[PDB]
């Protein structure tokens, strides 16, 4: 949805991918090699969101062995498509925070209803399944094979973050990218690319405040085509768009981006319900942008600073949003009916939002009560939780996970008029620890997926006398309150009580096996290095000869910092065997000994309070946006490809600053022409 | 640390001049810190070092600039103690210069304060990762001075004589390189904007002086903050000390071609001066 | 064209006129008496522009084509009677006829006059349309026609007892709606003026909307027939156009938050009106980048909104410009010049694309960059950069004078009778810089005699109406001013759509030599011609039964007083009355129009039942612009619905009740209850 609006408003941030063909070396039918220059522009790091590959949908291979080879072939293509030169980060979702459990729980329970009507496995992707255990080792073999069987992979690392590592896909990427900035030696002009399908990536890409960033995905509106998504171009758009005049404080686009990213979460995210007066398809983002620009000159400070809210400022933001509820609601009701007679002339009811006083009907019906004190108590509780959610999410995208146990205790969002006197509210978080995968499996898998769950825990999920059977209803109410039937249906389900859930699950771990117990413990990411790589002599000399338990790192040839720990399970003389049985129709993968690569436990630098400002010594690229492009942004209001992709995307030029006014070099060019 | 946003924010350089501080020229010009460093290094070594000349960077910079920038006069004191040379300014001449500074107008005071303020803006007490917003934003409020500073002592040598001098370091580019500190050192000075040919000429003279400064210390990079007549920063330009002679020689707008390169002549003059100093005094003598 | 935008942007301004005939009063559908209550709300004054009635050519859809002047006279009488009947005034009726227009005006319609002559020549290879001009004998017949109708209506109709009629014939200098504007300002300077006077202008030009807001009389409206339903014998519908409601809209629309000075909707409207004059007016060519069809008014309004918080004062104040303020306004517009020109290029070719599926050399290419240079030598045929810089800067100076001249002309009367725009085109908005350097001054001068104005706007093909003596000076090939009258002239298409909106390039009349030749022929004119070539004063006609009638006779006819300051009266008219020497107390007035059958023959009436006095207004005063004391606001027509739809509507361009109760001054308090008022506290609970 948001992708279509981004394409419409910003055309230049999308470009096709030059997949080329077999012949690239000046004709004569020369097959491509990994060392050939990339027509798409050189790239340093590439981060993979493995969900987009492990769950391609497109409803099909029936056995794991059929698709693992397809996964390897598909991933080989995209890596060849972009050709990272320094690092490859592979991220597989771990246990997500409690906040996303409820959103994930609703998605799975809806799929249970989908199966029932189909009666008139795609659920094994969740962490903790035996398929995850098989998949995790599958990646390790693929990484080793590519490094040892390719001349072009000499100086490229592979970092594996499987389901064992806690945290979700993008969060793993976000934490690592920030950790690179914590090292003072970090090279500012490091170029990044990330592959994924989720629409949050555009926002999360701007959170790093690294201009040399880009996002890779296939063409939704289309060999499968792929589309580049250059964020540095997008920064040029936002810098021009979000520079309002008449300011009492100096302009700072770095803080503006944080504000702009912030408001793009009220319109919609995956942790809190959208506001009743807001909808992305209704261009609600432009509504907030116009409001935010209008009110900003009055205030003295920005809405947020490094992921921390300014409660008096944000309370002002949505204050006049309350002034636009009635117009918005009447617009929907007028337009909803008006479309009905359009087809008729040619060849919900409980609240009646268009009519005034909707606030009373909305809370009364949605809560099955009409006591004003009860409504007053509930409505005030609604705001305090919601502001915490916004506070929690904004921290979650700037400072890692701030709370592993927080969740939203209601199914609906309060009206924008309700948020008053927010400064009196007190916000506090407790980080806690992420749940074990088996606990996460029970919290999100529906009643129709006991097979994925361990057989011991199957009883506690479907037993009529199970102490958590109330958490597992076969049939659930569907509060429609939406378009027509199911598009935004709310699966009204009781929120899982941790104390009831945690007490029961911990009483069943004893009768499990060591393979399951090992599969129910958190781990740390691993790193594999090539034999010809520069660090190969260094790490072995220290982690295998000097007997060092651990060895610190800094910015190096790879560009990866952190802490290295020797992998006990790793054997110097061992040989890796492809866990998937070698099928037919694909390239045979020979076993490889450990004499050509090293596997070491990996860690990141200690967490630090990140600052959302551009680093020093940075070099900016050129600019697509010309005067005509700029003019269509300021005065355009509302409205309805391969040149320079080698010397333009990267950090063009060698000067950090720009030649302006009285600069000596700037004097030369202006007086050179004249 | 200085992003482009601050450059576009039109930072003032005249604010705080009424809180400006100035130290004691005679006290600061003393070779005492270098003497402490020599005492320490001899303590680890246990024997007198092979260094022959001990002095400050400013005197040698003046000596280099002498054949082509002789707009000032000076008096220097030379003491050959223990067979090693020691060069410092003349205390009566220090008093004379202080009297001249008393006679100097507020223009020089404002300009030097603006220079120190610009140094304050583009510097951080801690490396960028471990700073906080409070440190970054409150830079303009901290009062500047000319007493606390960081200096470095370098060993060099011309012809056949080893030279051991010291000098102040403005700041480091990204951090401290314990294996090659000179590589990451950065020097900062200010200048007026450039609009006419006289502007290029004066700027080139300043470039020559600063090149002497850094190249004597071996500083690779030099940065200027271009301020207007209103003490407002306008632009910032970067240079490398090796590129300076080429940039001056290869200037496309050099309406007056330089038939002779002044850099080699200045270095030859400095070598001749060093030989003269090493030869003229024998031991336990004081000259001027 | 503007009226379409007003209709689509402000919906509730328009309301149909309740055309009631033979009302069933007490069960009897007898004809409505003039004294019967008006279903359209009671009205006090009524100002009539004779241009909107005496123009058969303006409405050629039907077949009027009156062969004899008598037909026109009687049709005019019937139409005026109908319009007054549906208007129903109670105090004053003002009748206005165009006079000798200011020098800055006839240069416009002189191009319009030649277009008829240009088309007539081509069509050739019905009455004379050009005969509707001051100085013709037709008005001399029409001037007497009005007076007889005024006398007959007063002396017979019982309801017209308290009415007073003021007639300003073509002899009185001044443009039509300018006279109404000047007269209303004269009523403003009387301290005894009633703040709650309800006015109404019957006009056809769209400029009346702005001229209505200039007065700052909230109780105001304009009577106009349905333009959009007349095209798509039976009684023509008419549209009430309540200005007081438009005051409600602009108050919400122009209330930009966050200002360094207190908000003043009264002051804002003058800025809003002044903006609506760049987009187009009869005196100055429109700006190249400004088109009313392109909604340029909204373009300026948005620009005016952002430029306002920084600017410490309003653009205009009581008809005077603030040159530093306006300069900033055009600077923001100067940035949009390139962008605006672009759409007019693509939308031009996009329109060209659509028709394909359904079935002075120009070439500037404004959409291409560098058009600013290419524009001038294309139009001025001079490649010298030095001349262009001098010419363009000088030609900008005239334009600023014009805007200054125009704005005064609608606020403080005519500032100059000799200024005119000496260029055929408007400069680019980017050219408006260093305005404060320019010096602005005017000379009042004196208006022309009607004969001088006749030849200066009439072409060489209509010398028949003009006196025969002067025909030699304008028709002979050896005339010293024959160059002023070319049979064929170059037409500048200027890249328009159709030829009828081109630019008829014509030379500018040299005033100094033109008058000198004309004054030589005065001595050969007849006495009747000389009298018709003399400016005069207005005429006030009062009925015998009127309350103020005995006072006039008591002084102007019994005490022998030469003048008498009328001041405010029962009818609200104020000014100076002078006895008419021509009028006879004991005489009888006869209709100078031959009677026509079936047109309700009007008997002659003696002078014993009415009075005619030469009328003068109060001395000119520097009128300010703010509402008067004691004013009672009307009941608000908007309840929080259009309030939202105008704040956030953005683009809303996609038969109701009587609404008569929303016209009069509802309530009696000058102020309104609010919050902590004692009456309000009682009212709330």
């Amino acid at each position: 949805a948001l992708f279509r609006w981004l394409s419409r408003k910003y055309p230049k941030i999308i470009s096709p991918v030059i997949q080329d063909e077999d012949v690239d070396i000046d004709g004569e039918s020369r097959p491509t090699r990994y060392e050939d220059p990339n027509p798409n522009g050189e790239l340093d790091n590439l981060y993979l969101d493995m969900n987009g590959i492990v769950h391609p949908c497109s409803h099909v291979p029936e056995t794991e062995d059929e698709m693992m080879l397809d996964v390897f072939a598909y991933t080989e293509n995209v890596i060849m498509m972009a050709r990272p030169r320094k690092v490859i980060y592979i991220a597989v979702d771990g246990v997500a925070p409690r906040a996303k459990m409820n959103q994930q729980r609703s998605r799975r329970f809806r799929s249970a209803q989908d199966a029932k009507d189909a009666n008139e496995d795609s659920n094994a992707i969740t962490p903790g399944t035996p398929f995850m255990h098989r998949l995790a080792d599958s990646l390790r073999y693929w990484a080793a094979y590519k490094l040892t069987t390719d001349p072009g992979w000499s100086g490229i690392e592979v970092i594996i973050s499987d389901a064992s590592v806690p945290g979700e896909g993008e969060h793993k990427i976000m934490s690592y990218v920030r950790s690179l900035r914590s090292s003072p030696k970090h090279d500012p002009n490091t170029t990044h690319c990330i592959y994924g399908l989720a629409a949050a990536l555009i926002f999360l890409g701007l959170a790093t405040h690294e201009p040399h960033f880009k996002i890779l995905r296939e063409d939704v509106f289309a060999k499968t085509p792929f589309l580049w998504l250059h964020l540095n171009i997008l920064r040029e758009y936002l810098q021009i768009e979000l520079n309002v005049p008449g300011l009492s404080f100096p302009f700072d686009l770095e803080k503006s981006i944080d504000d702009w990213v912030f408001i793009c979460f009220f319109c919609g995210n995956d942790f809190l319900p959208h506001l009743p007066s807001l909808d992305v398809r209704d261009n609600s983002i432009t509504t907030l942008v116009t409001i935010w620009k209008q009110i900003l000159p009055t205030m003295k400070g920005y809405l947020t600073t490094d992921g921390y809210l300014n409660l008096p400022a944000v309370e002002r933001l949505l204050a006049e949003l309350a002034k636009k509820e009635d117009y918005i609601f009447r617009k929907r009701y007028e337009d909803e009916k008006r479309s009905l007679e359009n087809q008729k002339r040619r060849k919900n009811e409980e609240i009646r939002l268009w009519e005034p006083g909707y606030r009373k009907r909305y809370y009364e019906t949605k809560f099955h009560t009409k006591d004003p004190q009860k409504v007053k108590k509930i409505a005030r509780n609604m705001v305090q939780k919601y502001i915490e959610g916004v506070s929690w999410v904004l921290l979650y995208y700037y400072q890692g996970c701030p709370s592993w146990n927080w969740y939203y205790p209601y199914h609906y969002a309060p009206f924008a008029a309700d948020f008053v006197n927010l400064s009196e509210l007190k916000i506090e978080f407790v980080e806690g620890t992420p749940f074990r995968p088996y606990e996460q499996l029970m919290s999100v898998l529906p009643a129709a997926s006991s097979h994925n769950l361990p057989d011991v825990f199957r009883s506690l999920m479907s037993d009529a006398n199970s102490e958590i059977i109330d958490f597992y209803p076969e049939e659930f109410p569907l509060d429609m309150n939406g378009k027509k039937v199911i598009w935004q249906a709310i699966p009204l389900l009781p929120f899982i009580d941790e104390n009831r859930l945690l007490k029961a699950v911990q009483s069943k771990y004893d009768q499990l096996t060591e393979d399951e117990k090992f599969r129910n413990t958190n781990r740390s990411e691993i790193l594999v290095l090539g034999r010809s790589h520069s660090h190969y002599p260094t790490l072995v000399k220290e982690l295998y000869e000097e007997g060092k338990d651990s060895y610190e790192f800094q910015v190096d040839s790879s560009g990866v910092s952190g802490v290295a720990i020797k992998l006990q399970s790793f054997d110097r003389s061992g040989v890796l065997r492809l866990p998937v049985k070698q099928l037919e129709g694909y390239r045979h993968y020979p076993d490889i000994s450990n004499r050509d690569f090293l596997m070491v436990e990996f860690k990141q630098l200690p967490k630090s309070h990140a600052k959302s400002m551009i680093l020093s010594g940075l070099i900016p690229h050129l600019r697509r946006l010309t005067q005509e492009d700029k003019d269509s942004i300021l005065y355009g209001g509302t409205n309805f490809e391969n040149a320079d992709f080698k010397q333009y995307i990267g950090p063009h030029g060698k000067s950090q600053y720009l030649p302006r006014q009285g600069g000596y070099k700037a004097f030369i060019q202006i007086h050179s022409d004249e | 640390y200085l992003p482009d946003g601050d450059i576009d924010n039109s930072i003032d350089l005249s604010v705080g001049s009424k809180h400006f501080l100035l130290g004691d020229s005679v006290e600061l010009s003393k070779l005492d810190p270098i003497l402490l460093a020599l005492k320490e290094i001899e303590k680890e070594s246990g024997a007198k070092t092979k260094d022959r000349i001990i002095t400050w960077r400013g005197i040698m910079r003046k000596l280099l600039t002498l054949p082509y920038d002789s707009e000032e006069d000076f008096v220097l004191d030379v003491v050959s103690f223990d067979g090693q040379l020691f060069i410092q300014f003349n205390v009566p001449y220090l008093k004379s210069k202080d009297v001249q500074k008393q006679g100097d107008t507020e223009f020089h005071k404002k300009l030097q304060f603006s220079g120190y303020k610009f140094e304050k803006m583009a510097t951080l007490p801690k490396p960028w990762p471990e700073c906080t917003r409070k440190e970054i934003d409150s830079r303009a409020k901290s009062k500047c001075n000319n007493i606390e500073q960081y200096g470095a002592i370098v060993r060099t040598g011309i012809s056949r004589i080893k030279i051991l001098i010291g000098g102040a370091v403005a700041c480091t580019a990204d951090y401290y390189d314990e294996n090659d500190p000179l590589s990451r050192y950065i020097e900062l000075k200010t200048t007026r904007t450039i609009n006419q040919y006289k502007d290029m000429i004066a700027f080139e003279k300043k470039l020559f002086r600063t090149w002497a400064q850094c190249f004597l210390l071996g500083i690779p990079k030099i940065i200027y903050g271009f301020r207007d007549d209103n003490c407002i920063l306008r632009t910032v330009e970067e240079f490398s000390t090796n590129d300076i002679p080429l940039m001056v020689k290869n200037n496309p707008l050099n309406e007056q071609p330089k038939k002779e390169n002044c850099y080699m002549s200045s270095i030859n003059f400095y070598g001749a001066v060093v030989e003269w100093l090493n030869e003229s005094v024998k031991d336990d003598q004081v000259w001027k």
